[PDB]
């Protein structure tokens, strides 16, 4: 049981530790190509479900 | 008997605007009652003093009718319109005048089935954005069918794309998608 | 016409017409529904929009859904062909044995019969219950109310009269399970097909079942009491019978039209009941009765809430009555079973020219022995027994012993009871009566006139101690 | 068959936190 | 591992994204959002709100939408957009809700990951007829004596634990979910039974320390909790009865059996009757709505015991009332008194004098009665219940009774014995073959000359020797069904010879 807890208490600071690097690292990380790029895809997607009828 | 609108609007300003949209379809003048309708707001709106006049419970009818009166000759309103205001100063109603114009206008547009748009984006974009979003919102249109399309800014949504409908929305937005990404990684394990 | 669902509150549902409006009371069907959905027209609200009641549950309708209109109330199967059956408050059969195949249909809603016809002869029904018997006996045609709590005994009581009355009765009955538990209508039905009055085999079967129970919504539940009345009021009118209706319980109609009351913008009434109580309830209740072409003899189970008497809707159910039989929770906790109050039921037909003399005299000495005991009751709580020796101890004494002997162990209890059921002819019970009164049982101990029907079973009982 | 954009940010978000972690020993 | 984990959950949410039927709040406040738009929405409809909120559509009116929101109308604001689910309010069911502690709505709340349900079911399905039900006639053991004997429970029932506040009303319904272990544990798949417990209005602590007694004593196997705390809005504490009603519902038609508990139903009406009065209702008795009978009605008709053309499964409800000072002739618990089948009503008197459970023993109705017991304990305490109806007459005289008859004595002195036989700790449950046994010692005379206050240890070691030294009694009992005079004689002898080995 000792060991059970050790390993769900450094899975749990692990998981919270992760969760705010990928949420600084994706918010850090912006482009403008990129985001043209997911603009086109939006708007293709959008023209995708007019058409899905 | 009164024909029936081409959408339903609801409250006492509403049942104005259904009154007066099947007097005018009734007769010829529903591209006339519209015209002077639009342009008594427009009056109204770029002069604040004749809103303030209408809308003043102290003064007496008589006088409502009288500065409502002179300022319809200028507009060549006829006969339906006329009777609309002199209607709604004959009842205590013209405190919301510019509530049935709204609802007339309301109903007009969707005599002509112009559906509303709303697109909002992150940046403002012109040529290759605008030439296809106007094609993926004509795709949404059944025959007999207009847009009208209204473009917002916002940067509280990172980027992506929020186009909504008349009654139909997503939120295929940068913002969003990775807030509920965000979510599944808290709640993954 | 056809409508269009305009608004949906509840068990209260908003249909707009275009060329004319139904009339009110008026059934309606909406179209895409799987189950029949009917709605049931109350009031015009003007441009064309009528205010109706769902008889069923209203999810998932949506604002401007097709309503179709019947043009007609809710009509609802009547005749031979009802009986062994249990419909619901639309006249569907529920109980899985096939369509109710009948030519004669009745609207729910009716006119009460007229001044003309009305029948005023009062005889009195013998039951076998010795409380009702002697102190607020029934009439053979009339209308009788189970006034009582929860948990004081009135599904007991109201048993007790179907396997008194009923199973020896040259006519036909009507159950209007009305807000009732459906445990209790399980087991009343199974009931019915073992003592053979419903008989799944051939059409001998006696007694048509009607229930909508306390799971259905308010509209059902405001409109089932009206089904059961239909179908009694076919066999009294349309066949000359001699009806039985069974109601338990009446109250639950009157609830119900309080619940849909709130959602059809009325202003609210005393206790937050309907400013219609009395006119609905006089509605209905006055369709229940004996006229010339045939009699109904009409039990109904009325609740009381939290214990009182004088909430609107049990108070205005008094006037509707022939034989009130309160029920008290006092009593029932003091072991006395069937826990009626001997100083709050009346009858109407407690009079010396219709049940006699000594039954009339037996009656109204019971009553000043236990009059007496409840004035006095003050000071044995508070001193104590001592109190004019001899006279009013021998008051004490005899009105205990009453109290014991209105007590009775019922056949309809006796599976969690372990007492034998009894069943007390009138002549036995004026005799026992008249011999406490007299004094001739002073030496016995009260516990041997507790639970026993019959006077010899009293003595018997103290022998044995 | 094309993948979201973001999924795809996400993964490689991971992949990076994964290489760095590794990288320093199994640490924050 | 946990990266693993942590990419395979990226790639199975999915966004999905497509064009809703949408709506906008025209005014938020008491916790009824008003909306514009959704012509399409169905009634009683579940909605979605921009801040994740879900919301049930329950006016729906020309020109709006009103809107009961479940959660705190904090997150909502004016102009929001408010999405269609699609379908009528519903929640998660199965066998994956099966030790998990969940919300009114079904997300789980103890942090043990998401559910894994394959199914949902409707929180406003109406109650099964009369037909598909049929007469409630297996037991439900709740393990404590004074319930299995005297107010038996049936499956399928409904029975009303009534009672003032800290009177052990908590302490009934948590024991008859921790007895039912043995029959989980056994093979016998028809004496299985799930639970379900719903919390409403309590404290968020309590419910932790009553999981934690379900963990220890391995009763959450089989447990479903369902919280609504005191800290959650009304309209949680609304649904939450109706949500954990579903999930043993699930278990009804699947020929399988349930037990659910409502702690408490006069909470839910509290919370029912905070949201009549903002939505500008007519308050009645108690400023109650008329329809807070029509509110229990509903949920508690849907506890029934179903044929075998249905898959012969049931379910068992135990609502709790608290009462005020032992009113139980108030407004709410008469109407739930009217709706169950019979109510055990515990007194603040007998909890004083440390009489546990304090159950009233002349006030508790099971209206199945003895039809849904066994008959080794439905012979013996039919017994008991005469000889304590007895005891209860002459009360009265040992208050001034210096000189008393033999009679009178012998009938003082068995119903304090009998007393003293009901007296059960917390926790404990027992069997049935345990309870039968001690109820017939208690009520054959052979506790008249044990003191009442060694009747306890009594029990532990008597039973202990039954369970060692003479198990082919209990053999020739169980085989049997109930007590024959030969093992009556053989229990006699036993009895005589443990008493003299105890003591000569
Ligand atoms: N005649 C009787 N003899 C013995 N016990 C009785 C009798 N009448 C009632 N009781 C007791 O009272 C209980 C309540 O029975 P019953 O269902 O008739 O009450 P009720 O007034 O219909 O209550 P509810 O409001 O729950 O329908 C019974 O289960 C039984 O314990
Ligand atoms: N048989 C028993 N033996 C010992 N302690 C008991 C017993 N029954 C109850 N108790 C204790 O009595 C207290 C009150 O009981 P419980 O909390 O179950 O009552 P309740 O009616 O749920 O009160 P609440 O108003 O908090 O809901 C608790 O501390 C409980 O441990
Ligand atoms: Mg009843
Ligand atoms: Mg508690």
């Amino acid at each position: 049981d000792y060991h059970l807890e050790t390993e769900r208490a450094q899975r749990q600071i692990k998981q919270k530790n992760m969760v705010d690097w990928i949420v600084r690292n994706v918010m850090k990380s912006i482009t403008p190509e990129q985001e043209r790029l997911m603009l086109s895809k939006c708007i293709s997607d959008l023209k995708a479900m007019s058409i899905k009828a | 008997q009164l024909v029936k609108a081409p959408i339903q609007v609801f409250g006492i300003e509403g049942r104005y605007a259904t009154a007066l949209y099947s007097a005018a379809v009734k007769q010829k003048k529903l591209e006339a009652v519209e015209k002077d309708l639009v342009q008594l707001n427009a009056s109204l709106k770029k002069f604040p003093r004749l809103g303030e006049l209408l809308k003043n419970p102290t003064l007496s009818r008589q006088l409502k009718k009288d500065a409502i009166g002179s300022m319809l000759k200028e507009q060549k309103a006829v006969d339906l319109t006329s009777n609309f205001l002199d209607l709604l100063t004959e009842n205590n109603r013209l405190k919301m005048v510019d509530g049935v114009i709204n609802a007339f206008k309301t109903i007009m547009a969707a005599h002509r089935g112009e559906v509303i748009c709303e697109v909002t984006s992150a940046k403002p974009l012109d040529e290759a954005a605008r030439k296809d979003l106007e094609v993926a919102l004509k795709g949404f249109l059944k025959p007999g069918q207009n847009i009208k399309l209204t473009l917002k800014t916002d940067p509280a949504i990172i980027g992506g794309l929020v186009v909504s409908i008349g009654d139909r929305f997503v939120d295929m937005s940068i913002g969003t998608k990775i807030k509920r990404y965000t979510a599944a990684l808290k709640t993954a394990v | 016409s056809n409508g269009q669902i305009t608004a949906v509150i509840g068990a209260v549902v908003d249909v707009q017409f275009e060329d004319q409006l139904p009339p009110i009371l008026n059934a309606l069907e909406v179209q895409g529904r799987s189950p029949r959905l009917i709605l049931e027209v109350a009031q015009h609200l003007g441009e064309n929009t009528v205010r109706t009641i769902a008889m069923d549950g209203t999810e998932g309708l949506v604002r401007g859904q097709n309503v179709l209109d019947t043009g007609a109330p809710i009509k609802i199967p009547v005749g031979p062909e009802t009986l062994g059956r249990i419909m619901n408050v639309i006249g569907e059969p529920i109980d899985e044995r096939g369509p109710i195949v009948t030519d004669k249909f009745a609207a729910i809603h009716a006119d009460a019969p007229e001044f003309v016809e009305m029948s005023v002869q009062q005889e009195i029904l013998v039951t076998g219950i010795k409380v009702v018997d002697l102190l607020a006996p029934y009439a053979k045609g009339g209308k009788i109310g189970l006034f009582g709590g929860a948990g004081v005994g009135k599904t007991v009581l109201i048993m007790e009269l179907i396997n008194n009355v009923a199973k020896a009765h040259g006519g036909y009955s009507v159950f209007a399970g009305v807000g009732e538990r459906t445990r209790e209508g399980n087991d009343l039905y199974h009931e019915m097909i073992e003592s053979g009055v419903i008989s799944l085999k051939d059409k001998t079967s006696k007694v048509a079942l009607v229930y909508g129970q306390m799971n259905e919504p308010p509209g059902a539940r405001a409109r089932v009491a009206l089904t059961g009345l239909t179908v009694a009021e076919y066999f009294r009118d349309q066949e000359g019978q001699d009806v039985l209706l069974f109601i338990d319980n009446i109250f639950r109609f009157t609830q119900a039209g309080s619940e849909v009351s709130a959602l059809l913008g009325r202003i609210p009434s005393a206790v937050g009941y309907q400013p219609t109580l009395a006119t609905d309830m006089g509605t209905m209740q006055e369709r229940i009765t004996t006229t010339k072409k045939g009699s109904i003899t009409s039990v109904q189970a009325i609740y009381v809430p939290a214990d009182d008497l004088t909430d609107p809707a049990p108070a205005t159910t008094f006037a509707h009555l022939d034989a009130t039989t309160v029920l008290s929770r006092a009593i029932a906790e003091l072991g006395i079973y069937p826990a009626v109050d001997p100083l709050d039921s009346t009858s109407r037909i407690l009079d010396p020219n219709i049940i006699g003399e000594e039954h009339y005299n037996i009656a109204r000495g019971v009553q000043k022995i236990l009059q007496d005991y409840k004035s006095l009751q003050d000071i044995i709580a508070i001193l104590g027994m001592d109190e004019l020796s001899e006279e009013d101890k021998l008051i004490v004494s005899r009105a205990r012993k009453i109290q014991r002997f209105l007590s009775q162990p019922f056949q309809v209890a006796e599976v969690f009871t372990g007492h034998a059921g009894k069943l007390v002819p009138i002549k036995d019970t004026i005799k026992g009566f008249k011999m406490i009164l007299n004094g001739e049982l002073d030496h016995l101990p009260e516990v041997a006139f507790y639970m026993v029907g019959p006077i010899e079973e009293v003595v018997a009982k103290a022998e044995k101690i | 068959k094309a993948v979201d954009p973001i999924q795809k940010l996400f993964l490689d978000k991971i992949k990076e936190y994964d290489q760095k972690s590794k990288a320093a020993g199994g640490k924050l | 591992e946990i990266s693993a984990v942590l990419e395979e959950k990226i790639l199975g949410a999915a966004p999905k994204e497509n064009l809703e039927e949408t709506g906008r709040v025209l005014s938020i406040g008491d916790g009824i959002a008003r909306v514009y738009g959704l012509k399409n929405i169905q009634a009683e409809e579940m909605v979605e709100f921009s801040s994740g909120l879900k919301g049930m559509a329950l006016n729906l009116e020309p020109d709006n939408v009103g809107i009961v929101v479940f959660g705190n109308d904090k997150h909502i604001k004016e102009g929001d957009i408010v999405k269609r689910t699609g379908a009528i309010v519903d929640v998660p069911v199965g066998e994956e809700l099966l030790g998990r502690v969940v919300d009114a709505l079904g997300n789980p709340i103890d942090g043990k990951g998401p559910i894994g349900s394959k199914t949902r079911q409707r929180v406003g399905v109406k109650a099964p007829g009369i037909i598909p039900r049929v007469s409630v006639r297996e037991p439900m053991q709740t393990g404590m004596k004074a319930v299995d004997s005297l107010v038996p429970i049936g499956r399928g029932q409904r029975e009303l634990i009534i009672g003032d506040r800290q009177t052990g009303k908590t302490a009934i319904a948590i024991d008859a979910i921790i007895n039912q272990k043995r029959f989980n544990d056994a093979q016998d798949e028809k004496k299985k039974l799930y639970c379900v417990y719903v919390a409403i209005g309590q404290k968020r602590s309590t419910v932790a320390q009553i999981v934690k007694r379900l963990t220890d004593t391995d009763a959450m196997r089989y447990t479903i909790v369902v919280s609504a705390t005191a800290s959650d809005a009304a309209p949680l504490q609304y649904l939450a009865p109706y949500s954990g009603c579903a999930m043993g519902e699930f278990f009804r038609d699947n020929g399988k059996h349930a037990l659910i508990i409502y702690d408490d139903l006069s909470k839910q009406a509290v919370a029912y009757r905070q949201m009549s009065l903002l939505l500008r209702r007519p308050p009645g008795r108690e400023a109650y709505p008329g329809d807070v009978f029509y509110l229990h009605s509903r949920l508690l008709e849907r506890a029934a015991k179903m044929s075998e053309s249905n898959g012969g499964g049931s379910l068992t409800a135990l609502p709790v009332i608290e009462t005020q000072a032992g009113d139980v002739s108030a407004y709410i618990p008469t109407n739930v008194i009217s709706i169950t089948d019979g109510q055990i009503f515990l007194e603040t008197e007998l909890f004083y004098k440390g009489i546990r459970p304090a159950i009233n023993v002349g006030l508790s109705v099971s209206r199945v009665g003895s039809a849904a017991q066994t008959r080794a304990m439905k012979q013996v305490a039919g017994s008991m219940k005469l000889e304590l109806a007895q005891y209860r007459e002459v009360a009265a005289f040992a208050q001034f009774g210096s000189d008393l008859d033999a009679s009178t004595q012998q009938l003082l002195s068995r119903g304090v014995r009998l007393t003293e036989l009901l007296k059960q700790g917390q926790y404990v449950p027992m069997a049935i073959e345990d309870q039968v046994a001690i109820i017939y010692c208690g009520v054959r005379g052979h506790l008249d000359k044990v003191e009442p206050s060694k009747i306890t240890k009594f029990e532990k070691e008597f039973s202990q020797h039954i369970k060692t030294s003479h198990r082919d009694i209990l053999d020739t009992i169980a085989k049997e069904g109930q007590i024959s005079p030969d093992t009556d004689a053989k229990l006699k002898k036993v009895v005589t010879d443990f008493l003299s080995t105890f003591q000569a």
